[PDB]
RNA sequence: GAAGCGCACCUAAUUUCGAAUCCAGCAUGAGAAGC
C-alpha cells in the first residue's frame, strides 16, 4: 500500500458512479397507438465505457 | 470532491503543464472534465468524458467494428410514466396481435343492423320458472337484452352459444338449477330455457322490455 | 393547519395480487378474454383501493380495544363523527384528515399483471369441473401511494402504521382467503409546512 | 374518393418514410371513409340509445300518520329525501305512489335489503323489519289522502 | 372479533410434487423448454394453492360422516351458507373467516425445482412410445403458510388439522395419482388478539 | 388517399358497411399500409442495416371449410392445434410455415408425427392421408390473408 | 365415498434393480461418474414409478383376457373411460380411484445403491468392446408405497393383487430383459373411513 | 499381485375446459352578503 500510494491509485486495507443510458435520438414525434407513446426508430446500441448511448444513422 | 495544488483526495477535476498539474494532484483523478488534449489525458491512463430513466430491454450481439463498439439495432422508444424504455419487433408483434384481437371483438356479425312461436302467457310462465330455479338469472336476462337490441341475429347467436352441450365436457353455459332435479329433468329445463328465449326472439323490442323489468327492473 | 403529515407508502407484493375492475367498460372489453381483469389506469398502470382498507384495518382492531369507534361498513351506515376513525377518514360534516391516494404501481401491466387460469376440481372426480381466467398482480411488484394528513394530532402515525401491519397480515384486494394480497409496506413519514409552495 | 378522418399529426420518421400505428374502421357509404374507435363508440351509443328509444289503503288516523312519520323522520328511516320523493309520487297520481313505496319496500330475495334508511339507534332486526313495514302502511295510508291534507303534513318535516 | 388463531403451517415435501403454471405468459415462456412447469413465484418460489385442499378435505371427510355439508366441487355449484365448511372457506354472501395463505417456498427455483423427464411405454413393444418433460418440486423442500381464522371458534383448529391429515394422506396438488404431492405438516397454532398491532 | 389493403370481410353495422382494421397512415401520395408493408420494411431496414456494419398448394375455400370440420371432428386439429397455428401465423407465413411443418414432420427414429391422433377406426394408410390432408388444409389456410383465416377459424376454436 | 381401500405394498427386491434418474440436473451431474443412474430423492432414497407398471400389467392381462380395456400406452392415445382400468388408474374425463405411492426405499442411498461395470463382448475375439457403469439397488432393499382407493369397488384389490404378481413375473424399473427388477410383493389392506381424521 | 476400458442412441410430444352468480342504494345542505 506504500507503493501504491506511492504510485498514485487509493487504496483501503478491509463516489455515486452509476452507468446511465444516453438517448441521443428526438422523443418528439412519438404517437399513441395502443396506450402506448411510441416511436420506430432505427439505431444503433453504442456501448462507451462510461455510459450506455442509442445513436442514429448520423452517428454510424 | 470537485476540483475547479489542494493535497486532498479529488475524484473529478473540472479543466503540457496541465499534464502536470493533473499527475501533480495526489492520488489520480478518477474522470477528469476537459480533443487531442482528452486523449493525451486518456494516454496518461485517466479517464476523460468531454462533455427518465432510460431502459434498453433487448437481446445482445456485439460487432467491436470500429474503435467504438456496436450493436445493430431498428427498434421502439416506448414514452412510459416515469421511464422511457427500448423494445424490439417482438414487443410491436405482441402489442399488435393484442390489438387485432381487440378489433375483432368490435363489429362482430350485425350489431344494431327461424323461431319457436309459444303463447305470451307461456312465456311468462316459462320465465317465472326458470327465475326461481336459478337458471334464466339477472345476469342472463341482462345479456339476454344486450344481445336482443343488438338484433335477432346476436341473440340466436348468444343461445345457441349458451345452450351448446360441448361434446368434449357434456356442459352447457346455463346456470344449474336449484332443487332436487334428476338429469332428463335438468336437460328438460334447459331446453325450455331454448325453447322460451328463442320464442321471445321473434316478438318485438317493447313485448320484450316489458316482459323482462318485472326480472331485471335494471335491464 | 400549519403542518401536515406526508406518508408516503411503498408497498411490495409477497404473494398474487387480485383487485377487480370496477369501470363497465374495461370491465366488458376484457371479459371477452379474462373472466376476473384487475383493476387498471388508462395509462395502463395497476391501482388499489387504500382507504377502506386502512379504515377497515383501524375499525376492526379499535373495536377490539374497546373504543368508542363507529362501523361504516353495514349498509348505509351513518359514520358518528366522534370517534377516531371518523377524525382520520371522514364523518358526515367533516371530510377525513388522512387523505389517503391509490396504491398506483411503479409498473405497468405488461411487467405485472400476469393472466392466470383458476380451477374448480369435483371432490369424486378429482376433475376440473370449472375454470376461469382471472388477471393476476405479480409478487415483487411495487405499488407507491401517499397519505396526506392535515392538522396532524401525535398519534396518527401509529395509527396508520399499525393498520399497514393489520393489511400486511390480512391482504389487499380481493381473493383473500386463498391466499391473495399479502404484501409488506415501507413508510417514510415526513412533517412538512402547509406553506411550502409560496414562493 | 377516400377521406382521412384519423388525426395526421403526431406521426414518426421510419425508413425515410414517415408513419403512423392506426387502429380505426373502415366506412362505406361515395366515401370510403377512415374512422376511429372514438367514431365507432358514437355511432354505438347513438345506435343503442335509438334502440332504447323504444321503451314504454289502510286508512288509519290523521294522529298515527303524525305520529308515525314523527318517529320515523326521528329513528331516519323516511327522510327528507323520500318525503320529498314521495311528493313527487304523490304529485302523479295514487298509482305511482303505489308502486313507488312497492319499489322501496322490495325486499331482494338474494340479499335480503330494503330501500329504506337504516333505522338509526340500537333496534333488533324485527323490530327494523316492523319499523320498515309500519313505514309501509304510514305512507300508503298517506297515498288514501287528498292533495291538501298530504301536502300540509308532508311540509312540517321537509320545508321545501 | 377480539381473538384471532393464527395457524403456522411448514410442508415438508416427501414425495415428489408437481403444481400448474397458471399463468399463461410464464406458460408459453416456459413451454419451448418443459411441457409441465411448475407455478412458481415472480420471486422465483414455488406457489401451491392451500385454500382448496383444505376445502376439498373438509367436504369429502364431512360429507362421508354424514355432516350436512354442500359440494362446492361441482360445477357452477353455489355455497349455501349454513354449512361447517361454508363458515371457514366462504359462501355465496359471507366471506371465510379462514383466510389461507399460499404455501410459499422457503427456498428458491434452481434449489428445490428441478426438471424431469417422463415417459409412455408402448405395452406389447415395451418401448418408449412417448416421451413429455415436467417440473417437479425435490423431497425435504419446505413451505410455510398461515391461516388466520377472524372468528376463531374451538372446532377450527381440529378441523384445519384434520385436512392436513387427508392431504398427508392424498396429496397437494397436481399429480396425486402417480405419487406426487406425499407431504407432511408441522402445525403451530396460537390464539393473538385483533388489537395487536395497535400501539 | 390510396387504400392499397384488402376489402373483403366487411360487415354491416346498421346502415354502415365497417371493418375493425389496424394499419399504418404512409405520408409518402398517402398509403394506408397494412403489416406486411411494415414487416416488409423492418426487414428491409434490418437486413440493410446489419451489412451496412458487417410455394403454398391451392385448395378452395368450402373445401377448406369441409376439411378442417371433418379433423375438428376426429380430433386431428384441436383448438389447442388451431391456436398454436394461428399465433405462428400472427408472426408471418414463413413461421406457420415451419409451425405446421415441424407438427408434420415423420421423425425417421420414431414413425412419429406431431398431429393428434385419429379418433375411428381408421387404417395406417388411411391415418397417413388424413395427416396429408390435414397438412394440405393448413397449408392452403396458410396462403389466405390474416381475416380470412379468422374467420375460418373462429368456428372452430373460438378463444382465438 | 364412505369408505377407503389402503393397499400398504412392502417389495423385496430379489435381483439387482434399475429406474433410472429422470431429473436433468441429477443425471448431469453423474455423468462423469455414473453412465446410468438411480432414481433417488433428494433425501437420497430411491423412487420408483408405480402407478405406470400396475396400468400397464393389468392392461396387458386384461387384453388377453378379453376383457374391453383400453390400450393407453400407444402413443397420445385417449383412454376410453369405460375401462376397469379406466376406473381404477384414470381416464381423461375421471381420475383414478387407487392413487398409487411411489415405490420409496426404507434405507439410504448409501445403504442399498452400488456403482457396476456393464460390458459389452465382441462375439468373435470374445473381448470388452464396450465398458459403462450402472447405479443398481442392492437385492434385499426393501421399498414401502400405500395405494388408496377412493371408491373401492369389490375386484379392485384383486386386481392390484394380480397385477403384483404379473409385476413379480415380469419386472419393475429397467433392464427388464437383463434379469433386472425381480422383486416380490407383501400386500397389507385395510378398509378405513373417510371421516377417521375427524376429531 | 498388475493392466486396459468405463462410452454411446432415440424421444422429450398431446388433449379438454377457460364459465357462472348477487348488488348498483342511500343521506345532508337549498342559503348568505354587498353594490
Ligand atoms: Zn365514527
Ligand atoms: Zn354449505
Ligand atoms: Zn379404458
Amino acid at each position: 500500500a506504500k507503493r501504491i500510494i506511492s504510485k498514485k491509485i487509493r487504496v483501503e486495507l478491509p463516489i455515486l458512479i452509476e452507468k446511465k443510458v444516453v438517448l441521443n435520438i428526438n422523443t418528439d414525434n412519438m404517437c399513441n397507438f395502443a396506450s402506448y407513446r411510441l416511436m420506430p426508430f432505427s439505431g444503433f446500441i453504442v456501448e462507451k465505457d462510461d455510459r450506455i448511448e442509442i445513436n442514429d444513422k448520423n452517428w454510424f | 470532491n470537485y476540483l475547479f495544488m489542494p493535497d486532498g483526495n479529488v475524484d473529478y477535476l473540472i479543466l503540457d503543464e496541465l499534464i502536470d498539474y493533473i499527475e501533480r494532484l495526489k492520488y489520480t483523478p478518477y474522470k477528469v472534465f476537459l480533443e487531442i488534449l482528452a486523449k493525451r489525458i486518456i494516454s496518461k491512463k485517466i479517464r476523460v468524458e468531454l462533455p427518465k430513466v432510460v431502459l434498453n430491454i433487448n437481446t445482445d450481439n456485439m460487432c467491436n467494428f470500429a474503435s467504438y463498439r456496436l450493436m445493430p439495432f431498428s427498434g421502439f422508444i416506448v414514452e412510459k410514466d416515469d421511464r422511457i424504455e427500448i423494445n424490439d419487433k417482438n414487443w410491436f408483434d405482441m402489442i399488435w396481435n393484442e390489438e387485432y384481437n381487440k378489433m375483432r371483438s368490435q363489429i362482430v356479425a350485425e350489431d344494431f343492423s327461424a323461431l319457436p312461436d309459444m303463447s305470451h302467457d307461456k312465456i311468462i310462465e316459462n320465465i317465472e320458472y326458470l327465475f326461481n330455479i336459478k337458471i334464466l338469472s339477472k345476469n342472463r336476462i341482462k345479456e339476454f337484452w344486450e344481445e336482443f337490441c343488438k338484433g335477432q341475429k346476436a341473440a340466436i347467436k348468444y343461445i345457441t352459444q349458451v345452450h351448446r352441450k360441448n361434446p368434449n365436457t357434456g356442459r352447457r353455459n346455463w346456470n344449474p338449477p336449484e332443487g332436487d332435479f334428476t338429469d332428463n329433468e335438468i336437460e328438460k329445463l334447459y331446453e325450455t330455457a331454448y325453447n322460451t328465449l328463442l320464442s321471445l326472439i321473434k316478438y318485438d323490442k317493447n313485448k320484450v322490455y316489458n316482459i323482462l323489468i318485472n326480472f331485471n327492473p335494471k335491464l | 393547519a400549519k403542518t401536515m403529515k406526508k406518508i408516503y407508502v411503498t408497498m411490495k407484493t409477497l404473494s398474487p395480487l387480485y383487485t377487480g375492475e370496477v369501470r363497465r367498460e374495461d370491465k366488458e372489453a376484457a371479459q371477452k378474454r379474462v373472466n376476473f381483469p384487475v383493476r387498471k389506469t388508462a395509462t395502463n398502470k395497476v391501482l388499489i383501493p387504500f382507504k377502506g382498507a386502512l379504515r377497515s384495518a383501524l375499525e376492526i382492531m379499535l373495536k377490539a380495544k374497546g373504543e368508542n369507534v363507529c362501523d361504516t361498513g353495514e349498509s348505509r351506515a351513518r359514520p358518528c363523527g366522534r370517534c377516531v376513525t371518523c377524525s382520520l377518514f371522514g364523518s358526515m360534516g367533516r371530510a377525513g384528515r388522512a387523505s389517503v391516494d391509490f396504491l398506483i404501481s411503479n409498473d405497468t401491466k405488461e411487467q405485472i399483471v400476469r393472466e392466470s387460469t383458476h380451477l374448480r376440481i369435483e371432490r369424486q372426480t378429482k376433475s376440473a369441473s370449472d375454470t376461469f381466467k382471472g388477471e393476476e398482480v405479480i409478487e415483487g411488484a411495487t405499488f407507491t401511494a401517499t397519505i396526506t394528513i392535515s392538522n396532524p394530532q401525535e398519534k396518527d402515525l401509529s395509527l396508520i402504521q399499525s393498520a399497514l401491519k393489520f393489511i400486511e397480515e390480512n391482504g389487499i384486494g380481493g381473493w383473500l382467503n386463498k391466499g391473495y394480497g399479502r404484501v409488506s409496506f415501507e413508510v417514510k413519514s415526513e412533517d412538512v409546512a402547509t406553506d411550502r409552495f409560496l414562493k
